[PDB]
């Protein structure tokens, strides 16, 4: 938010009065900028956990397991999986500016497709060094061993486990076609931005809310005191906005630290 | 009526005194050489390239800046080297040697107590 | 010729010692890399302070002259320096138009009313400014087209003179047996102090984008990165206004050229209320002999808005037009038409011969001569009862001590100005309680597009 | 200075304005210290957890105790913080087999 | 103390700063007076709270 | 909290003047509701295992 356009709004009498309050705008810009930089850091720590961009082989077929709903589908907007398409399809005023993220959605899709290729072709080896290939049926047998099940139980039932997995994945699109944890973030910030604008129609103990009104019809000595009441009331609104963004920024960071873990 | 922040891109005064300027979400016809249009605004003073480097100074929307090629240049960011795993249905890769690595991690624990 | 300054005209903004502190200051300086005129002479302007550099081992510059008129009849400043020391002086002088054995000082020939006295290659820099009646001089003499470097200038004098300055000249030592002129502008710098407390470097905060970054960060070394330093704001041009057409016109038109006016004792009252009134047809007509606009000015009639307007009309003599005024006396004010003491309208009267006079006498116009008691403001009498000046009643019959109260004007064309008929129209504005009524036309207007406009 | 050049009836108003302004300054300061102290507290909780799980034992948690296979860690003191020296096992020089 | 207009409170002690030969008093970072010069004796004195 | 009852305390002159400050009393209620709903969510997720 540009503090000058919010408080004064293209008014030279008000702009000079802002000089009597000190460095409040300095605090406001730094408070909002300091939490805006962290928002790009939050997304790098979740997705940019792989050094190489891994690709799957063209022969998409892994011991009977069908992964086509989670791997990119070469025939869609940009490059999303059929399931990611459900996820993305289901979800300049007076200084109040919205900045774009550093990573685009196409760039995040490319990080997630590289993680998927690594875990299907290389298991868990690419996260401790070089990616080491191993056939998938043998990866799943190791994974059963790690939970207390012998490996012969998988190899003699391989067809059953592949059938059960393939049906279980196909049920996901029905449950999606849920995301309230993402919609709440958009709605809570939108309501705070709208409330901030609406505080520009309060008198805060002045005769008029419009700066081009008071000064024009009244008396300068009095207009100055009433404009200072508008400045104080609008500054308090704007400072309240910033405090709540810092309190909400900590909640998003706490969630992003859990997602990275 | 058009309006927006103005940012200054600098390689560091210990490298050069060249600079490029980004007009945030300003159309390149309403600003008043090298003019580059990005989704973040108009970048002036930086030569755009087709190659792709590691990000140095982040501009936004996938665009970064660097001091390499000297005046000052722009480009897109590269997610990282590419590599195919040599997967087959009966092949395995096993290490025959190893190294011991040491890495640092730093964590803050306290602030100064004020009254 | 003109030259390019580099980093020159930086002086200690004030007292107050200081150590390693990248301090930011706003004051009147010579901007860095500025366009400074070159002279090798004529009266130069002042406008706001002066930078003055020079170069020469000898001393060619022999003082300055300052002031508003640079002449006699008013006081001025004169600064000279012979081989002894600087001499500040403020008197009323008479300056030679070309001021300049080994005998000298042919600069002036008068020194009246002195209000201040004082007695006591190479680069000699000066900064002159004049704020709140104080004439400050900074200077420094440093030994070596000017070169390139930085050197801050220290206060020299403090002179509580009071003198105004708008122009000045220079004085040179002629041969009988080179200087610069800059001006100061309000700028902001970031000043670097050393541990001894002197200014060693500066940044001009209104030149290169890198300097704006240095000033925002409060440093002279910026680390690699991207810094938000300021903002871009498009500015609007022109002022577009756009009000409706017009419609009505508040028929003043017929009040002023009505083919008959009334006798002063039986005047008229038209009350126009629903109107857009254009008083320009009145003001820009001007055949008028009298125009006395009392409460409001004749120019601000097109930006107010009243509730009612009452326009009166009658015909009187010429030497009675002066009785139409708030606070008066006479046969016309007391008995015929009285304006209150707080009148807020404006009377307008003009001559009416050739349409009221008659060769043989025009007796159609009358007026009241006898009344028991004076009228009230805006009262009107039409009684025709016989006035009684005696002690006996006369029963509505004229005779001795019983007069008919309404005499007649006998207007003939071969009269004298001041006996000829005059048509008068007094206006009266009031705003009782109704929250809209007659008010004039806004004014010009227009339109445009695809442009940021106000 | 207010008193020096003004009567009490009007000086109480002028001083009350300054008091309100500077009292708002203190409320801003203390609110931010509480929000920022919660962040350093969350960091101290993470550092204490790693001290237990990376230094006093061997962890199987991926990337919690450095990059690679965790062997051991050594603490070092830093001003207002802690530094962990993470010792990891990294395989090298693979060959392919059937 | 009051030094020709400079009003304040604190302990006066001999300083080790060197003013320029036109400066009366000094300020610290954040612009608070921390040293003055005695008009009569022309000596620099620090002001501590 | 009931904003009006704290600030004015059932007084028609104060409560009508209070309307001139906009919607501060709607923000106070939303803030308290948002943290009062999470108190049952916090308990529900610890014990309903
Ligand atoms: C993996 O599952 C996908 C569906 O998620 C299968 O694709 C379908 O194949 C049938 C038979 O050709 C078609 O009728 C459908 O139209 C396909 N769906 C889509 C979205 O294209 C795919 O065949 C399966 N792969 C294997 C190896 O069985
Ligand atoms: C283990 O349970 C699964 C079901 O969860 C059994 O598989 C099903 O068997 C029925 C009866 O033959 C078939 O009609 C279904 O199509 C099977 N489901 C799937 C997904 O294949 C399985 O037979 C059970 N195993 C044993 C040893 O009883
Ligand atoms: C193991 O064999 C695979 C091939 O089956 C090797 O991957 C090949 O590596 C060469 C050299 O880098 C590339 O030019 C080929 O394109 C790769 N083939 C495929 C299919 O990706 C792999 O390098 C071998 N591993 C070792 C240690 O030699
Ligand atoms: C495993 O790697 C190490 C190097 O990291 C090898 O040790 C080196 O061997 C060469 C001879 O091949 C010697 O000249 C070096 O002095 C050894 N380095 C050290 C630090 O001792 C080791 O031989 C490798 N093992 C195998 C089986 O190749
Ligand atoms: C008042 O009335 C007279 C006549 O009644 C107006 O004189 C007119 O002037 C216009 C402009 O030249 C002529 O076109 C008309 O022919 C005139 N009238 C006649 C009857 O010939 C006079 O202009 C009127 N006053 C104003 C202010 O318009
Ligand atoms: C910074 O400047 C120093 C000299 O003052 C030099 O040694 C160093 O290489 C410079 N750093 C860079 C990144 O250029
Ligand atoms: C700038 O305006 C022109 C039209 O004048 C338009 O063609 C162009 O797309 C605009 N640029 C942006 C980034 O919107
Ligand atoms: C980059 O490549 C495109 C084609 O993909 C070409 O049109 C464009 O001119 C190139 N840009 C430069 C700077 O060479
Ligand atoms: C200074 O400005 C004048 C016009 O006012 C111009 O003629 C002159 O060339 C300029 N000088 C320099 C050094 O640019
Ligand atoms: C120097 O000039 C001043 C001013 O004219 C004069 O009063 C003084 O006597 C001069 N000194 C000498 C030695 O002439
Ligand atoms: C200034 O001098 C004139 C004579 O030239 C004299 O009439 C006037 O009184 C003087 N003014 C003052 C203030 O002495
Ligand atoms: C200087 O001139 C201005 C008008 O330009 C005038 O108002 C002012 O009083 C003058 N100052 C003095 C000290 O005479
Ligand atoms: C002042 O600083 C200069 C270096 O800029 C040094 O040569 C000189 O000795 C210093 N003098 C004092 C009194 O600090």
């Amino acid at each position: 938010v540009d503090c000058t356009m919010y408080i004064c709004g293209d008014s030279t009498e008000c702009s000079n009065l802002l000089l009597q309050y000190g460095s409040f705008c300095t605090q406001l810009k730094r408070a909002l900028t300091g939490i805006a930089v962290e928002q790009d850091k939050n997304t790098q720590e979740v997705f940019a956990q792989v050094k190489q961009i891994y690709k799957t082989p063209p022969i998409k077929y892994f011991g009977g397991f069908n992964f086509s709903q989670i791997l990119p589908d070469p025939s869609k907007p940009s490059k999303r999986s059929p399931i990611e398409d459900l996820l993305f399809n289901k979800v300049k005023f007076n200084g109040l500016t919205v900045l774009p993220p550093l990573l685009t959605d196409e760039m995040i899709a490319q990080y997630t497709s590289a993680l998927l290729a690594g875990t299907i072709t290389s298991g868990w080896t690419f996260g401790a060094g070089p990616a080491l290939q191993i056939p998938f049926p043998m990866q799943m047998a190791y994974r059963f061993n790690g939970i207390g099940v012998t490996q012969n139980v998988l190899y003699e039932n391989q067809k059953l486990i592949a059938n059960q997995f393939n049906s279980a994945i196909g049920k996901i699109q029905d449950s999606l076609s849920a995301l309230g944890k993402l919609q709440d973030v958009v709605n809570h910030n939108a309501q705070a931005l709208n409330t901030l604008v609406k505080q520009l129609s309060s008198k805060f103990g002045a005769i008029s809310s419009v700066l081009n009104d008071i000064l024009s019809r009244l008396d300068p000595p009095e207009a100055e005191v009433q404009i200072d009441r508008l400045i104080t009331g609008r500054l308090q609104s704007l400072q309240t906005y910033v405090t709540q963004q810092l309190i909400r920024a900590a909640e998003i960071r706490a969630s992003a630290n859990l997602a990275a873990t | 009526c058009s309006f927006g922040g103005v940012s200054v891109i600098t390689p560091g005064t210990n490298t050069s005194n060249q600079v490029a300027v980004l007009y945030q979400g300003v159309n390149c016809t309403e600003v008043p050489s090298n003019v580059f249009q990005t989704r973040a605004g108009c970048l002036i003073g930086a030569e755009y390239v087709n190659n792709s480097y590691e990000c140095d100074i982040p501009i936004g929307a996938g665009i970064c800046a660097s001091y390499q090629t000297q005046s000052i240049i722009a480009y897109t960011m590269s997610l990282g080297a590419e590599n195919s795993v040599a997967y087959s249905n009966n092949s395995i890769a096993i290490p025959t040697n190893f190294t011991i690595s040491v890495t640092t991690e730093i964590l803050p624990v306290s602030m100064t107590k004020t009254s | 010729s003109y030259t390019n300054s580099f980093t020159r005209g930086v002086y200690y903004p004030d007292k107050v010692f200081r150590s390693s502190v990248l301090h930011s200051t706003q004051d009147l300086f010579l901007p860095f890399f500025s366009n400074v005129t070159w002279f090798h002479n004529p009266v130069l302007p002042f406008n706001d302070g002066v930078y003055f550099a020079s170069t020469e081992k000898s001393n060619i510059i022999r003082g300055w002259i300052f002031g508003t008129t640079l002449d006699s009849k008013t006081q001025s400043l004169l600064i000279v320096n012979n081989a002894t020391n600087v001499v500040i002086k403020v008197c009323e002088f008479q300056f030679c138009n070309d001021p300049f054995m080994e005998s000298e000082f042919r600069v002036y020939s008068s020194a009246n009313n002195c209000t201040f006295e004082y007695v006591s290659k190479n680069l000699r820099e000066f900064v002159f400014k004049n704020i709140d009646g104080y004439f400050k001089i900074y200077s420094k003499h440093t030994p070596i087209d000017l070169p390139q470097g930085f050197s801050a200038l220290e206060p020299l004098v403090d002179l509580p003179i009071g003198i105004n300055i708008t122009r000045f000249q220079t004085l040179l030592a002629l041969h009988r047996s080179a200087y610069y002129v800059g001006y100061l502008q309000p700028r902001t710098f970031l000043l670097k102090y050393n541990e001894n407390g002197t200014i060693t470097d500066a940044v001009d905060c209104a030149l290169d984008p890198l300097s704006e970054t240095k000033c925002t960060l409060k440093s002279f070394t910026v680390e690699k990165g991207i810094y938000q330093t300021s903002n871009f704001r498009v500015q609007p041009t022109e002022s577009i206004v756009r009000f409706p057409n017009i419609t009505n016109l508040c028929p003043f038109d017929e009040v002023f050229n009505a083919t008959r006016f009334a006798s002063v004792y039986a005047w008229n009252r038209k009350r126009i209320s629903n109107c857009v009134a254009d008083y320009s047809v009145l003001y820009n007509f001007a055949p008028f002999f009298a125009f006395k606009c009392y409460g409001v000015s004749p120019t601000k009639l097109n930006d107010l808005c009243f509730t009612n307007v009452y326009a009166d009309s009658f015909v009187i003599r010429g030497n009675e037009v002066s009785q139409i005024a708030p606070g008066q006396t006479g046969n016309i004010a007391d008995y015929n038409y009285k304006l209150p003491d707080d009148f807020t309208g404006c009377v307008i009267a003009w001559n009416s011969n050739k349409l009221d006079s008659k060769v043989g006498g025009n007796y159609n116009y009358r007026y009241r001569l006898f009344r028991k008691s004076n009228l009230k403001p805006f009262e009107r009498d039409i009684s025709t009862e016989i006035y009684q000046a005696g002690n006996k009643p006369c029963n509505g019959v004229a005779g001795v001590n019983c007069y008919f109260p309404l005499q007649s004007y006998g207007f003939r064309p071969t009269y004298g100005v001041g006996h000829q008929p005059y048509r008068v129209v007094v206006l009266s504005f009031e705003l009782l309680h109704a929250p809209a009524t007659v008010c004039g036309p806004k004014k010009s207007t227009n339109l445009v597009k695809n442009k940021c406009v106000n | 200075d207010i008193l020096s050049r003004l009567d009490p009836p009007e000086a109480e108003v002028q001083i009350d304005r300054l008091i309100t302004g500077r009292l708002q300054s203190l409320q801003t300061y203390v609110t931010q210290q509480l929000i920022r102290a919660a962040e350093i507290r969350a960091s101290a909780n993470l550092a204490a957890t790693k001290m237990s799980e990376c230094v006093l034992g061997q962890s199987k948690r991926v990337d919690f105790c450095g990059k690679g296979y965790h062997l051991m860690s050594f603490p070092q003191s830093a001003p207002h913080g802690v530094v962990f020296l993470h010792v990891t096992y990294v395989p090298a020089q693979e060959k392919n087999f059937t | 103390f009051n030094f020709n207009g400079l009003t304040g409170t604190g302990v006066l002690t001999e300083s080790n700063k060197k003013f320029l030969p036109f400066q009366q008093f000094g300020r610290d970072i954040a612009d608070t007076t921390d040293a003055v010069r005695d008009p009569q004796t022309l000596e620099i004195l620090d002001i501590t709270p």
